[PDB]
RNA sequence: AUACAGUGAAACUGCGAAAAAUCAGUUAUCGUUUAUUUGAUAGUUCCUUUACUACAUGGUAUAACUGUGGUAAUUCUAGAGCUAAUACAUGCUUAAAAUCUCGACCCUUUGGAAGAGAUGUAUUUAUUAGAGUCUUCGGACUCUUUGAUGAUUCAUAAUAACUUUUCGAAUCGCAUGGCCUUGUGCUGGCGAUGGUUCAUUCAAAUUUCUGCCCUAUCAACUUUCGAUGGUAGGAUAGUGGCCUACCAUGGUUUCAACGGG
């Protein structure tokens, strides 16, 4: 258990969108982990009122740290991407009343929200996302005005 | 039985056959001849209009003698496949009767069909069991993404659970028709449903009054569930109809139910519950009493 | 084949199963009246 | 200024909602380090991230506490400490002047002056060398 | 098999072969407790050699805290209690003056039970309030009065707790580890610094002030009124100088 | 002994064969694994169930074996048919549940209760919580609700879901006992294995700092192909440029860095 080597890695995950396929892999030590590869579809959740679905991801539109997965549609940690909206919207004409936040409801007729990726899927081996709402919904506006 | 049932599958005289079996299949060791039968009958024309309503049943459900099985969901639906846009329904149906990406994707025949294999493939696959929770709530996530739908659920329902006396006034298959209730109320034709759900409500409340634990137990989540209905909803004919023997037996015992009474007189449904009067009795008989004085009054 | 041992040892396993169960939830109630009277001290 | 890069400035699992109000804008989460360390309010009310702070970030001081002066400050949000210990081998016969030299990783609620005494602590890895963490001047 | 370097308060032969025995897991650690092998061949000498020791253990003739433990490399460490039900025995295994592994003949009433100090009090699951104890017997629904560095009384029948010993300024104390082992008595000083390296600080006969780890000490009884015998006058280490000068 | 029974070839299975450079120590793991031993550990798998159900317990897919050969040798082989499980793969666990509140009312309580309500674990998120009198003179009258750490976003509980899925015993040797509804009826012991989570144990892993020869006719070394930091990610049992992007241009040193034996 547990020895040391001096330099080498291991090949990536890279997940892309379409034809979703989980392969797990060996862990030195319990929670064996799995890799999603071509994950097409996600667990998103309502940060304010506080209710998942299960989502079929649209596509990331934007990656902090290379803008080449975006172009690719490699989904990893922290990104930016549209899914279906309709099943919170279900939600919240059933349980508000309301039947449609100001930035919300602007998006809600227009089809797809902005949500963040937290889980690991290429190492974890599932895909979360929670609904940027407030100041992370304020400066990821801004940032689709720094991608226009 | 079940040579006779491999010879067949081994197997004009077939479809004379065939026509026997279909009058021997609309009207019912038997399980597993029955798979056999279902393996050897999806691989006439009135007679095939029967067995497409039976295979259709099938595929709806399994609620006699088993509960749900997915190998014979997966047979009536081969069977109404080879029966009966078309392929790509065909397609998304036949991954669904494989459910998380079907669901996702799927999200007026293949309607149907597909309410149909759905319910049947999630038709209460158990309490919890560590996927029967994440199964319930994706059937009522599908049956409150796909108002046809819902229209065929609560008509599933009373197909499930004569009905004359069941609106004026079997215990075992009453006490799966009260679960069968509870878990068609469970969710997030609404005359036709709540006449069913309230003759099943009074027939569980009478078999109560007069296995005990089950029936005191899906009565009280029935009535509870019935509450939160008329809440949900807020006509008075057939509400008086309902409310009337219901609140008459619990004359005595209102001093689920008083929520009930406290909700339904807060202008519209202060005549409603004015149409049947004891509300006295209500306020006298604690915050559950300080709750619906200081909000009656 | 279903001897008689069989059935014995699987009613001796729910049998274990509920009266670990029996005596956790008497030690459950007992620690309940410690902290009932730890209170009122 | 907070915002510096591409993301952002993130502190998981302590957010405020929107249908609520005060004026902090998120719950800001802050943690007194230990051995009698306070933390300061300019640290506390400071609007800065620093995910890697040993009062606000997920990092916590244990064990180790020396001292030592600033060097340089030439380094992007990480100082540089030296160490003049008084050193004695009995080769010389003499007390001879080495001196030691450490990266500490450095949080924005604290001023940096090049000469004054610093005492730093020792906390998890933080990168390459930097192992220490700064926790008051 | 590493070994011919034991911990030396074993006190093993040196022409006794190469090695020297491997203590498995168990409820203590490595270098301060004793297995059986040590115990029953070279430390009371009931059998010569080590297959003759896994004879009587494997004939169910010795239990350490109440069941058998059938095993020869079986670490049962500090103030457990060895019920030899042949030869009426009960071998409760304490310190001496000197560091070595001290016996005892324990009347049957006082063998009935064993203590121990607690290591953490936790809440371990569903909201249920766990301590452990320094020989890994974890259970479940204390006092909560209960804090760290603290005795129970288990009763070893079950695995329950008779009574504790709230230890604060001044309840008789024993030692054990480190340069200072066998001593008792509780009540000069009470020094808590931050990080170890404090001792309640130690009173007896000749009032000798004494200080060890926090880690290297754990509590008894009243004084005077002790939970546990101890051997040999109770041990002191006055001077075996004087002691020649005297007797 | 018409299932076998103690004996045991062979084989399947289970387990174990893992010249600050080295190190001698020291510090932490509130930055990881935690196999084996030891101690506590879990009623929930079908109820669109009366045209009522696999659980008195369901399925393959093969060794050893039998048979056909090759071959020049044997720790070489190909074909075929059989037959097992703690191997492999599924799988329901019978007052359908069962337990605690509220217990009004009675009859006096140590109750017995009609009906108002709740109930696993694991995975991945997002939260939330986690901080002066009356006095039978005897006592009472309402009191200020939480574990530990120096330190937490700790431990843990609940909340809304997702679970390609986790586990929640389809196992084994000995005795055969108590009951009466004499039925292959109900129950029953000793303890072998396996499994959830936590603790302990050993074992591994980094990481802290104190410590070794001769040197300046050895003073510059390194960013190339990340050399030095930040931010996000990939990864990984894991922190960490260990790598990938963008930003900053650093770091070490004459006290001998760097090189020479």
């Amino acid at each position: 258990r547990k020895k040391r080597k001096f330099e080498l890695g291991r090949q990536p995950a890279n997940t892309k969108i379409g034809a979703k396929r989980i392969h797990s892999v060996r862990t030195r030590g319990g929670n064996k982990k799995y890799r999603a590869l071509r994950i097409e579809t996600g667990n998103f959740s309502w940060a304010s009122e506080g209710i998942s679905k299960k989502t079929r991801i649209a596509g990331v539109v934007y990656h902090p740290s290379n803008n080449e997965l975006v172009r690719t549609n490699t989904l990893t940690k922290a990104a930016i991407v549209q899914i279906d909206a309709t099943p919170f919207r279900q939600w919240f004409e059933a349980h508000y009343g309301q039947t449609l936040e100001s930035s919300v409801e602007s998006q809600f007729s227009a089809g797809r929200l902005y949500a963040c990726i937290s889980s690991r899927p290429g190492q974890s081996g599932r895909c979360d996302g929670y609904i940027l709402e407030g100041e992370e919904l304020a400066f990821y506006l801004r940032r689709l005005t720094a991608k226009k | 039985t079940y040579p006779i049932l491999i010879r067949n599958q081994a197997l004009i005289p077939q479809v004379a056959e065939n026509h026997f079996v279909d009058i021997a299949p609309f009207v019912y060791y038997k399980d597993e001849e029955d798979m056999e039968n279902e393996r050897v009958i999806t691989g006439v024309d009135r007679n095939v209009f029967l067995k497409t309503l039976s295979k259709f049943k099938n595929i709806k459900n399994v609620y006699s003698a088993t509960e749900l099985h997915d190998h014979l969901m997966v047979l009536l639906g081969s069977r109404n496949t080879d029966v009966q846009l078309d392929a790509l329904l065909a397609y998304k149906n036949p991954t669904l009767n494989k459910l998380l990406d079907d669901t996702l994707f799927k999200d007026e025949n293949g309607s149907q069909s597909i309410k149909a294999e759905d319910e049947k493939v999630v038709m209460p696959y158990v309490l919890r069991i560590f996927f029967g929770r994440a199964q319930v709530p994706p059937t009522s996530g599908q049956k409150r993404s796909r108002v046809i739908s819902v229209l065929p659920n609560f008509k599933k329902p009373y197909i499930n659970d004569r009905l004359d006396y069941n609106y004026f006034f079997k215990a075992t298959l009453k006490t799966i028709r009260r679960m069968t209730g509870f878990v068609n109320i469970v969710n997030s034709r609404t005359n036709f449903p709540l006449h069913t759900n309230s003759v099943l409500q009074p027939l569980i409340y009478s078999i109560a009054m007069a296995s005990t634990e089950e029936v005191h137990l899906r009565k009280m989540a029935s009535n509870l569930r019935q509450q939160g209905l008329k809440c949900l909803s807020s006509v008075g004919n057939t509400f008086d109809w309902s409310t009337s023997m219901e609140d008459i037996y619990a004359v005595v015992v209102k001093p689920n139910l008083q929520q009930p009474s406290s909700l339904l007189r807060l202008y519209w449904a202060h005549n409603p519950s004015l149409y049947q009067f004891a509300t006295a009795t209500a306020l006298m008989d604690q915050h559950v009493k300080e709750a619906v004085i200081g909000p009656i009054i | 084949l279903v001897t008689p041992q069989r059935l014995q040892r699987k009613r001796h396993q729910r049998a274990l199963k509920v009266r670990n169960a029996q005596a956790q939830r008497e030690a459950a109630a007992e620690y309940a009246q410690l902290l009932a009277k730890r209170l009122s001290e | 200024t907070v915002q510096s890069e591409r993301a952002f400035q993130k502190q998981p699992h302590i957010f405020n909602n929107p249908k609520v109000k005060t004026s902090k804008r998120t719950k800001r989460w802050y943690k007194n380090a230990g051995l009698g360390f306070k933390t300061p309010k300019t640290a506390i009310e400071g609007s800065y991230i620093d995910k890697k702070c040993p009062f606000t970030g997920l990092v916590s001081i244990r064990g180790k506490i020396l001292t030592g002066t600033v060097v340089s400050t030439k380094m992007h949000r990480t100082i540089v400490i030296r160490r003049a210990y008084l050193h004695y081998i009995p080769k010389y016969n003499r007390y001879e002047k080495r001196h030691k030299n450490v990266p500490v990783h450095v949080s924005p609620a604290f001023r940096v002056q090049v000469g004054d005494i610093v005492t730093v602590g020792q906390c998890r890895p933080i990168s390459k060398t930097v192992r220490f963490n700064v926790v008051k001047v | 098999l590493k070994r011919l370097a034991a911990p030396h308060h074993w006190l093993l032969d040196k022409l006794s072969g190469c090695y020297a025995p491997r203590p498995s897991a168990g409820p203590h650690k490595l270098r301060e407790s004793l297995p059986l092998i040590v115990f029953l061949r070279n430390r009371l000498k009931y059998a010569l050699n080590g297959r003759e020791v896994k004879a009587i253990l494997m004939q169910r003739h010795v239990k350490v805290d109440g069941k058998v433990r059938t095993d020869t490399t079986y670490p049962a460490g500090f103030m457990d209690v060895i019920t030899l039900d042949a030869t009426n025995e009960n071998f409760r295994l304490v310190y001496d003056v000197k560091g070595r592994f001290a016996v005892h003949r324990i009347t049957d009433e006082e063998a009935s039970y064993k203590l121990g100090k607690v290591k953490k009090v936790q809440l371990g699951k569903k909201g249920v309030p766990y301590v452990v104890t320094h020989d890994g017997r974890t259970i479940r629904y204390p006092d909560p009065n209960i804090k760290v560095n603290d005795t129970v009384k288990i009763d070893l029948a079950s695995g329950k707790i008779t009574d504790f010993i709230k230890f604060d300024a001044g309840k008789l104390v024993y030692v054990t580890g480190g340069r200072n082992l066998g001593r008792i008595g509780t009540i000069v000083h009470k020094e808590r610094h931050d990080g170890g390296f404090d001792l309640v600080h130690i009173k007896d006969s000749l009032d000798n002030t004494f200080v060890t780890r926090l880690n290297n000490v754990f509590v008894i009884g009243e004084q005077g009124k002790p939970y546990i015998s101890l051997p040999k006058g109770k041990g002191i280490k006055l001077s075996i100088a004087e002691e020649r000068d005297r007797r």
